[PDB]
């Protein structure tokens, strides 16, 4: 199993970045999608989760109202759009495929984040 | 929509709960015992209180169920052990009174000393090992004294509140109320009222008195060397003379009267220490032993929550051997063992008490339990009448494979058992005859010493060694008799062991003397015994022991035949002398 | 619902034993924990999930164990390649990461 | 494929009066992946229950699950999954959200299922939904423990119904 991510790119506050994230090596339908963010000198901050199968998803309350998170199963490739960015959302955007919520079910699953990206950069 | 309905349905409820709340309270005081902390100590007494608490009020909702109204003896007698009142049918003046005088009797003894010594470990000690007349008297007159005059007044009223407790619970009298638990009822064929007892013990202890006549000879011959000045041919033992306190037992006299002095006896703790012995091999040896005869190893988290070594010397801790169920499967043993002889055969002991534990398992709440006051020890008492057999420790590995045992090992076995078994049972006779005499009312307050010492000198063959008046109470010096126990317990137990024992060998088809019937790999003589382990309370003691033994009473015929080779060889040792005392004599 | 490691800065020589510990505000399951390990310039990965079960690919050496509130991780032996950052996480309630603390 | 990891692998499972009754369908149903193990929808049901227990979820058999709790047809097509749980599902000062009905009016029917908490009436006389006097309540809890002997410790148990 194997995520691949975009490369880095800079924006200007109030501007919105979309990061893709390209997964394999597994069923997409089978498991979901999360996103976690790494500023500079920090430790790791959840964004939110997504499902593959129902498009069900949970964003953690301070990224509510400005994160979006889609996929596209033909494709098996995720995405996630941050808007109105703001000088301290500099960070690097990491893709996980997730074992702690199921993607049918909806309920919380004995696991964890088993196959992480390589970190998108986004400067701003 | 009837009584009994409504009683199933309230047991059910009983235990799901009865279960839990006990549990709680035993574990709390497994922690404190392997951890002695005033924190655990808080927690012990606040469990134990919730427990009380529940019991009291289930009691009391259980009255609403009357007996006369259920068949089923499987709900009676389970319901009938919910609702008996103890001492609640007293007034709370009495009832308080009652608890104030037992709490005092019991911290008197435990706290009593000769002032500087306390009785353990400091008169116990002499009374032990100390081979001189003089010191051994001043420890019996001093104990006697210093706590049998505190123990005395209060005495006096124990015994009459008791009555009043077990009378208002239809009884005759407290002697009754103890002995209740041997009554078998509401079943054709095995009726045995608790008035009963008393006609069986004394039938018993008659037909073994002869063998207890010429070992009480023998033993008096002997003496006699080391006491040369104070003990009559024809007369009785003086009490403090006797190896103990009280006379209890007759070893730790072993080295007093010894068969064949130029011989050594079978000690394997040099075997194990040289073979690297340690806690884990003396508790997985007795597993194995078990296991031989069918029955099921320990279990699986047995090995990871017992206490079987001490904890060191960060935390005080009991190290005083006991098995613990603690319920709901949780099975442990608490013992600090260490390499030796001891601790070898108490294993077995102790395992055999959870072997039994682990067969009733699957009863109700209230029928956990042995069928009597006897089927306890004495199913864990057969365990080390086997492991001691030289047979076994050859087996194992401990004896030389070319070790031979010939008749003089075989007569200096038998003694120290016969020290130990046959020496006490006149003790316990005469101490529970004297109780059931007092709680009965046939003895005057003033006449009861006066009793004590003339029914000692007559059924054991003992004596005051000094003039004891009424100021005193010997009788409650004992533990047993200060905080409130039945004793006996000790003389329904021991003839338990030999019928058990000698029913379960010959099944496993030993051909040869009684003392050398051993059962090790023989799943005959396993599942015989097992078949009376499983029943708990749920069936009367006397056709539990029918199960096995065949009797349906206390038959002595196999303590005779355990013994018989020893009871022979006295007979060869008396013909020169007098078997028997006079009462008249005095020192 | 807050999780905070100790001690911040573990930094012990190879071969030897290597504790954390990672405590929580509030009880959580211990169904709900795991914990991550992150080398300088990589992405983290999964070390143990289910409180003390190891990821598949991950080294005997390292155990993890705990209930309540009391959780901690074991390094039986410390080696070269493990001198990473390690984080505590939970999500019993929402998800959640620890501060993190750096061997 | 199916869903059925998060079946067997989710942190939390129901109680056994009140069963979790998980359908799949629309899926490949790949079963190549325990305490015990015996065997066009397909129902998952999951619950807890104490380890001594788990032999009563079986056809002809009776007991406290069997006749109040979960009622498993004696004509069943399907496999029986179990495994301990004691590291999961165990507290140390009990874990008491656990619950199943000791008693009931009647015994149930295959697959039927009753969390009502009427007060049940042992006696004759009414009780008003008080539980005094022969009135008790129809669900206790299992007081679960890391240290109860293995009959006595939780066990997950998932049926298959085919
Ligand atoms: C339950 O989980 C077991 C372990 O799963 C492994 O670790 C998790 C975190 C993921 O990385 C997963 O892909 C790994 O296989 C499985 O072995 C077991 O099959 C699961 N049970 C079921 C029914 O799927
Ligand atoms: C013994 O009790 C003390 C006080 O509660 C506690 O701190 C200590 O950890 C306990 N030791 C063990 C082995 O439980
Ligand atoms: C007594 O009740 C038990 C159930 O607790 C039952 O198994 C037994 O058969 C009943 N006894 C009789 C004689 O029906
Ligand atoms: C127990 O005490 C209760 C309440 O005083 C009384 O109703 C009942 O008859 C007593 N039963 C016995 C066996 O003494
Ligand atoms: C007891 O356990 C041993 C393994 O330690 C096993 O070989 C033996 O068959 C078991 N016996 C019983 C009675 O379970
Ligand atoms: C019991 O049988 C075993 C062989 O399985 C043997 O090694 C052992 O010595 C026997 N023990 C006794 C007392 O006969």
């Amino acid at each position: 199993v194997q995520l691949v991510q975009s490369g880095a790119e800079v924006k200007k506050p109030g501007a919105s970045v979309k990061v893709s994230c390209k997964a394999s090596g597994y069923p997409f339908t089978s498991y979901g999608i999360s996103w976690v963010r790494q500023a500079p000198g920090q430790g790791l901050e959840w964004m939110g989760w997504i499902s593959t199968y129902n498009g069900n998803t949970n964003y953690a309350q301070k990224f509510q109202g400005r994160v979006t998170m889609t996929t596209d199963t033909s494709t098996t490739t995720g995405y996630m759009e941050l808007r109105r960015l703001r000088s301290d959302d500099t960070a690097v955007y990491y893709c996980a495929r997730d074992y702690t919520r199921g993607a049918w079910f909806g309920e919380s699953l004995i696991g964890g984040f088993d196959n992480w990206g390589q970190g998108t950069l986004v400067t701003v | 929509s009837t009584i009994e309905e409504q009683a199933k349905t309230f047991l059910d409820k009983f235990n799901h709960e009865a279960e839990d709340l006990f549990y709680q309270s035993s574990l709390a005081s497994w922690n404190y015992n392997t951890n002695i902390t005033e924190e655990n100590v808080q927690n012990m007494n606040n469990a134990g209180d919730k427990w009380s608490a529940f019991l009291k009020e289930q009691s009391t909702l259980a009255q609403m169920y009357p007996l006369q109204e259920i068949q089923n003896l499987t709900v009676k007698l389970q319901l009938q052990a919910l609702q008996q009142n103890g001492s609640s049918v007293l007034s709370e003046d009495k009832s308080k009174r009652l608890n104030t005088i037992l709490n005092t009797m019991s911290t008197i003894y435990s706290t009593g000393k000769v002032c500087c010594l306390l009785l353990e470990p400091g008169l116990n000690e002499i009374m032990a090992n100390s081979l001189d007349y003089n010191e051994r008297l001043w420890a019996w007159e001093s104990w006697r004294s210093e706590v049998g005059k505190q123990l005395r007044p209060l005495y006096e009223e124990y015994v009459v509140l008791k009555n009043e407790m077990a009378r208002a619970n239809h009884y005759e009298d407290y002697g009754d109320y103890w002995r209740g638990d041997y009554e078998v009822n509401g079943v054709d064929g095995y009726d045995y009222s608790r008035g009963q007892l008393i006609e069986d013990v004394e039938h018993t202890f008659e037909e073994i008195k002869p063998l207890y006549e010429h070992l009480h000879a023998y033993v008096r011959a002997k003496l006699m060397n080391a006491y040369p000045s104070y003990i009559s041919p024809i007369g009785c033992l003086p009490a403090h003379l006797l190896g103990d306190m009280w006379g209890r037992f007759w070893t730790n006299l072993y080295s007093l009267t010894v068969p064949f002095g130029q011989k050594p006896n079978i000690d394997v703790t040099d075997a194990m220490v040289d073979q690297a012995w340690d806690a884990q091999r003396i508790f997985k040896e007795a597993e194995k032993f078990f296991v031989s005869v069918g029955l099921p190893n320990m279990t699986q988290g047995f090995w990871e929550n017992s206490m079987l070594t001490d904890p060191g010397n960060v935390q005080k801790a009991v190290c005083h051997p006991t098995a613990w169920d603690l319920g709901k499967g949780d099975f442990r043993i608490l013992m600090c063992t260490k390499v030796t002889m001891d601790d070898f055969l108490t294993a077995h002991h102790e395992m055999g008490h959870i072997q039994y534990d682990m067969a009733y398992a699957a009863q109700p709440f209230l029928l956990r339990n042995g069928a009597n006051e006897g089927f306890h020890e004495a199913v864990g008492e057969i365990m080390s009448l086997s492991a001691a057999t030289p047979k076994h420790l050859k087996s194992i590995g401990l004896l030389s494979p070319d070790f031979q045992e010939d008749n003089e090992t075989e007569i200096n076995f038998l003694l120290k058992q016969a020290l130990t078994i046959v020496g006490t049972l006149p003790f316990t006779y005469m101490l529970e005859k004297w109780r059931w005499m007092v709680f009965k009312g046939e003895i005057p307050k003033d006449q009861w010493m006066k009793k004590w010492w003339e029914m000692k000198r007559e059924i054991v063959g003992v004596v005051e060694p000094v003039p004891h008046d009424e100021t005193y109470c010997d009788p409650a010096s004992l533990f047993h008799v200060s905080n409130d126990y039945s004793f006996i317990r000790y003389y329904t137990r021991t003839l338990y062991q030999f019928q058990f024992q000698e029913a379960l060998c010959q099944a496993a088809k030993h051909e040869g003397p009684l003392h050398k019937c051993d059962i090790s790999n023989s799943t005959e003589a396993g599942q015989k015994l097992f078949n009376m382990l499983r029943l708990g309370k749920s069936e009367p003691w006397t056709l539990a022991l029918e199960n096995v033994v065949g009797a349906k009473n206390m038959n002595v015929r196999p303590l005779l035949n355990y013994f018989e080779p020893l009871f022979t060889w006295l007979k060869d040792q008396n013909k020169n002398s007098f078997v028997g005392w006079s009462t008249d004599w005095s020192p | 619902i807050v999780l905070t490691q100790s001690p911040g800065t573990l930094s012990l020589s190879p071969g030897e034993r290597a504790t954390l510990s990672c405590r929580a505000s509030q009880t959580v399951s211990s169904t709900s924990l795991a914990w991550y390990q992150q080398k300088p310039g990589q992405a983290p990965r999964l070390l143990i999930y289910g409180a003390s079960s190891r990821a598949t690919g991950i080294p005997d050496r390292f155990s993890g164990s705990g209930s309540g509130t009391d959780f901690t991780l074991t390094i039986s032996r410390l080696e070269p390649e493990d001198f990473a950052v390690y984080y505590c996480q939970q999500h019993d309630t929402s998800l959640t990461f620890g501060g993190g603390t750096k061997v | 494929l199916c869903p059925f990891h998060e079946v067997f692998n989710a942190t939390t499972f129901a109680s056994v009066y009140a069963w979790n009754r998980k359908r799949i369908s629309n899926c490949v149903a790949d079963y190549s992946v325990f305490f015990a193990f015996k065997c066009t929808n397909v129902y998952a049901d999951s619950f807890v229950i104490r380890g001594n227990e788990v032999s009563q979820i079986a056809p002809g058999q009776t007991g406290n699950i069997a006749d109040y709790n979960y009622k498993l047809p004696d004509d069943f097509t399907g496999c029986v999954i179990a495994w301990n749980s004691n590291k999961l599902d165990s507290k140390p000062s009990g874990n008491y959200n656990y619950l199943y009905r000791l008693f009931r009016k009647s015994k149930l029917k295959p697959f039927e299922r009753d969390i009502s908490t009427e007060i049940y009436q042992a006696g004759n006389k009414p009780c008003n939904g008080v539980a005094g006097s022969n009135c008790y309540s129809p669900l206790q809890s299992y007081g679960f423990r890391p240290t109860y002997g293995v009959g006595h410790q939780p066990y997950r148990v998932v049926v298959l119904s085919f």
